């Protein structure tokens, strides 16, 4: 499923859940001034970390961090209970 | 300052010193007795 | 100063710092509390995916559901028959893990697999290092193989 | 690693010796039918 | 004199000078290569071809003489039978421990 | 606090032996980063392509010669010039067209 | 402590001296070091211990006055030299006769120095792996000191 | 982790900047720590073919210390490539002329003798004193403990600490001292 | 010939790779490689050097549990040697026996 506005959609979902808009903060930083920088951007709601994201830039990290949260809400985290293809019924 | 394997005092006034990593006997009365190892 | 006292000096004390372990009695209560919490987590379906270090053939395999492994020998099993693995040295989840000493009990862990396909290895060349090697003193070793899918890893609240 | 210790405990210095890890069957059938004994 | 024991020796190895053990557990720990031809033969006569493979032998003077010749190449551990000699029924359930005890029951279960 | 490892960086370790003593039970919940520890994102100054252009600014001679250009690239990525030099037509044709992929 | 005050009239006046701490952990210790159970537990970095035996300008005190046994009179003396060369006694520098300034060259940081830096020649031919020549580190006089390592300390590096 | 594949790959193989302080630290112990980080041996994902090395920044190289008489006994040799061009310079002379060389040589010596060593050496940044450029300071992500514990000087010790140490002996009142 | 002499060198290099990564993994938690492996065995848990590398790379949280468990047994072993006499050994120090 292709979504181009994860951060925008995340705000909509939080309102549906009666949850305030997230706050983006820089959790980790690596070689920012260099040509190969890594930033971890984690969205915070009420000072609680809803999700975290890695990115080449803060905007990409911020955008990706929204992607992680949307999965959480929808429970598509890869560590989810594996689909039960083996049910006899 | 003859360099010899064994340093031996040649007079009573002779004394022993350890300068710059080697043993020296210097005699005040006679400069001849000065030696190095 | 009391007898046996050594004034503080670099060589007086060992570089390492002596540690004080918790009293055993309270630890058992904490240990029992830890077990109860984990058992409830299993009981109330509070896990996601699971991995297991199954000791199969002569090789320990880190496996999970929907996995594939390669066994370098025939297994006497028909294609499609489901299998249960009787040795599991570790089972884990997102928030907890259970370690056998050295194996877990059968009730706790049941690992089910299927025999996807039975094959043989690609030709392998063996040429011993020897004088007069020649191009023809070479043998094509080929071995049988079976492929297994790790269908399901299931746990039960029997801690 | 740690082979002398296993002897003090009375186990086999090599973990691949006499023990439940090796001697016990590696698998069974889903129904529970025991599998044919391993050749080893 | 080397093979005459001392009171302290008995204490260290925990073996009584009386009621001597009957069967030796003998294993080859080192190679026969680079050894005199006579030492090579004694190893094959005693059956110690594969290393780390225990062989059961008699603790009799004739066997001892051969075992002494290869004293440096092997490890001798006295066989022990905590549960007694194996019978016909228990012959198929025997197992030799690293300690040297030939148990007649092998369950592969916790001792408890 | 019974754990011998600090429980402040990766996770909290709780280790316990079962009643029988045949299973070791581990509870390891994940610790989130404290809100205060995080730094606010600096919004006032962005794609990585733009960052590369700024670092590899073309100011003198338009496209620089290989020797100068490759030296400029080597500084940015902290590598040597030898990495950036090309290869001939023997090595190029040895490369696989469609290398295998695992997930 | 008797010190001379000049005025010519010069008078030496005895002043009260600090008293040693009572109740040594080891009673009847023949040598002052052993009295305090520090026989084989002190090293060059123990400035506090060594300082108790050094003249205000860095010189060693006579054995008699200190009371140390010869065995610990040489070890203590050896450790003091290592401490001075490592710059661990900045307040016991030599007395400048006529306000002469220091050499003004920067001081290279050194520790565990057995010999005087001036008297050590460079080893131009290092030697091969089997015949390699060793560079001294520490002093042999401290062989008996307690070791908290798996294997004995390597004196020659 | 639920991160996307490309960000996950970028995160896992990212490169870190580590600051090491060389004051009163032997170059070898610095070399042991520095060389390990440069190759990436500190990563559980280390592979000889993965080019996973990380940047290391070492400061205060001028203030390093040597055990024993290594200042006057350790000699560095070079050849210009012409007859009579053999120069043997002791460590003290090299340190005086170039403070940063001694630390650089140790890390170069310990690194594997292959083509990748030169690429790793680019990642090493050595500064004679605590001065650092602005860009590097931003890059720094963590600092590493100094390997050698620096013994305290007598002046550093507090007066109360001096009192804590018992007086082994007291000179008689009839002593010039 | 090289292909035949390299079938029995990838089984020794792949192990040396594991020891490098296990040494790296334990060092993060403060344990040297010898301490990590020996203590894990002394707890009667048998995990080969191939899965331990897998656990560190793909299951970092589980490895911390192993690191803590290995560390605790090391502490228990130190206590036993330091404390001589008949004292109940550590909870993890207790060794299960199979008959
Ligand atoms: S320290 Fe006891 S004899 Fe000198
Ligand atoms: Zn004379």
């Amino acid at each position: 499923w292709t979504v181009v506005n994860p951060m925008g959609l995340l705000v909509e979902e939080l309102k549906k859940r009666n949850i305030s808009a997230p706050e983006s903060r820089l959790t980790r930083q690596s070689g920012s001034t260099t040509a190969l920088p890594l930033y971890f951007v984690g969205l915070y709601c009420d000072r609680k970390l809803i999700a975290e994201g890695p990115g080449e830039t803060v905007l990409v990290a911020e955008e990706e961090a929204a992607r992680v949260a949307l999965r959480k809400l929808y429970g598509f985290t890869e560590n989810r209970r594996p689909w039960d293809y083996s049910k006899p019924k | 300052f003859k360099t010899k394997g064994v340093i031996k005092k040649r007079c009573k006034d002779c004394y022993k010193v350890k300068r710059r990593g080697r043993w020296f006997i210097l005699c005040k009365t006679n400069p001849k007795h000065k030696q190095r190892q | 100063y009391p007898q046996g006292y050594v004034p503080k000096t670099s060589l007086s004390s060992p570089p390492w710092q002596e540690v004080v372990l918790p009293d055993p009695v309270e630890e058992t209560r904490h240990h029992a509390e830890v077990v109860k919490r984990v058992n409830e987590l299993i009981a109330t379906g509070q896990y996601g995916r699971l991995f297991a270090v199954v000791h199969f053939a002569s090789h320990q395999w880190k496996v999970t559901a929907e996995d594939l492994i390669l066994i370098e020998n025939e297994l006497d099993i028909k294609c499609g028959e489901r299998i249960r693995l009787e040795k599991v040295l570790l089972v884990g989840a997102d928030n907890f893990t259970l370690l056998g000493k050295p194996l877990l009990r059968k009730e706790l862990v049941r690992v089910e697999a299927t025999v996807i396909e039975k094959t043989e290895s690609w030709p392998k060349i063996n040429m011993k290092f020897r004088k007069r090697k020649n191009f023809r003193k070479k043998k094509i070793i080929v071995n049988p193989q079976t492929i297994l899918r790790i269908n399901t890893i299931e746990i039960a609240p029997r801690l | 690693a740690g082979g002398q210790w296993r002897l003090q405990q009375g186990l086999a210095a090599n973990p691949s010796g006499y023990g439940p890890l090796t001697e016990l069957p590696d698998w069974s059938f889903a129904d529970g039918r025991p599998a044919p004994p391993m050749k080893g | 004199k080397v093979f005459q024991p001392k009171p302290e020796d008995h204490e260290k190895y925990g073996g009584d000078p009386q009621n001597p053990h009957k069967l030796h557990i003998v294993t080859r720990i080192r190679s026969t290569k680079r050894r005199p031809y006579w030492e090579k033969d004694t190893i094959k006569m005693l059956g110690l071809q594969k290393a780390h493979s225990p062989q059961i032998h008699k603790n009799i003077p004739s066997v001892n003489a051969k075992l002494k010749v290869v004293k440096h190449l092997i490890r001798i551990q006295p066989l022990k039978l905590p549960q007694g000699l194996p019978t016909e029924e228990t012959m198929s359930s025997t197992c030799l421990k690293s300690t040297g005890e030939l148990v007649v029951q092998w369950h592969l279960k916790p001792v408890e | 606090t019974y754990s011998s490892l600090p429980d402040d960086y990766n996770c909290q370790v709780d280790l316990a032996l079962t009643a029988d003593g045949r299973t070791i039970v581990c509870y390891h919940p994940s610790v989130d980063i404290p809100y205060e520890h995080t730094k606010p994102i600096p919004q006032p100054d962005e794609t990585h392509e733009q960052i590369l252009k700024a670092k590899l600014e073309v100011r003198k001679s338009k496209q620089l010669e290989q020797g100068p250009m490759i030296e400029q690239l080597s500084k940015v990525f902290y590598t040597t010039k030898h990495r950036w030099y090309p290869h001939g037509q023997y090595h190029n044709r040895r490369k696989k067209l469609n290398p295998p992929r695992d997930r | 402590l008797r010190e001379v005050v000049k005025i010519t009239v010069i008078e030496g006046r005895i002043t009260e001296t600090p008293k040693a701490t009572p109740d040594p952990p080891n009673p009847s210790g023949q040598c002052p070091i052993c009295r305090w159970n520090l026989k084989h537990k002190y090293t060059y970095e123990d400035v506090l211990l060594l300082s108790q035996f050094i003249r205000p300008y860095g010189g060693m005190l006579p054995r008699r006055v200190t009371g140390l046994c010869r065995e610990e009179h040489r070890k203590i003396e050896e450790c003091v030299k290592m401490a001075h060369r490592a710059g661990l006694l900045p307040n016991h520098r030599p007395q400048l006769p006529e306000g002469c300034l220091p050499k003004d060259k920067p001081k290279l940081n050194r520790y565990l120095t057995r010999w005087a830096p001036k008297s050590v020649k460079p080893i131009y031919k290092k030697g091969h792996r089997w015949n390699k020549v060793g560079m001294a580190v520490g002093s042999p006089l401290l062989k008996d000191n307690v070791c908290y390592s798996r294997r004995p300390l390597k004196m020659m590096h | 982790s639920s991160f996307s594949r490309a960000p996950q790959q970028w995160a896992t193989f990212a490169r870190m900047w580590y600051l090491l302080d060389g004051k009163m630290q032997p170059p070898g112990k610095l070399a042991v720590i520095a060389s390990n980080k440069l190759q990436g041996l500190n990563k559980p994902v280390y592979h000889q073919l993965s080019d996973c090395g990380d940047h290391v920044v070492i400061i205060n190289t001028r203030h390093i210390a040597f055990s024993g008489n290594k200042w006057e006994q350790k000699v560095y040799s070079s050849h210009t490539g012409y007859p009579g061009g053999f120069r043997q310079v002791t460590a003290a002379q090299l340190h005086r002329k170039d403070p940063v060389a001694i630390v650089k040589l140790a890390i170069y010596g310990m690194l594997p003798k292959n083509l990748h060593r030169r690429t790793m050496m680019q990642r090493l940044h050595l500064f004679p004193d605590e001065d650092i450029p602005e860009d590097i300071l931003k890059n720094l992500v963590e600092e590493l403990p100094q390997p050698r514990r620096v013994p305290k000087r007598l002046d550093e010790y507090t007066q109360e600490e001096i009192e804590a140490f018992p007086r082994v002996w007291t000179p008689p009142d009839d002593f010039r001292m | 010939v090289k292909c035949t002499k390299a079938r029995r060198l990838k089984k020794r290099n792949l192990r040396t790779l594991w020891i490098n990564r296990i040494t790296a993994a334990s060092q993060e938690h403060g344990l040297k490689y010898p301490a990590f492996i020996v203590n894990l065995i002394k707890c009667q848990v048998e995990l080969n050097r191939k899965v331990l590398v897998d656990l560190a790379i793909y299951e970092p949280k589980t490895f911390k549990s192993l690191a803590a468990l290995a560390k605790r047994r090391q502490q228990e072993g130190f206590a036993a040697a330091l404390g001589d006499g008949k004292e109940p050994e550590g909870i993890f120090s207790r060794v299960v026996q199979y008959h």
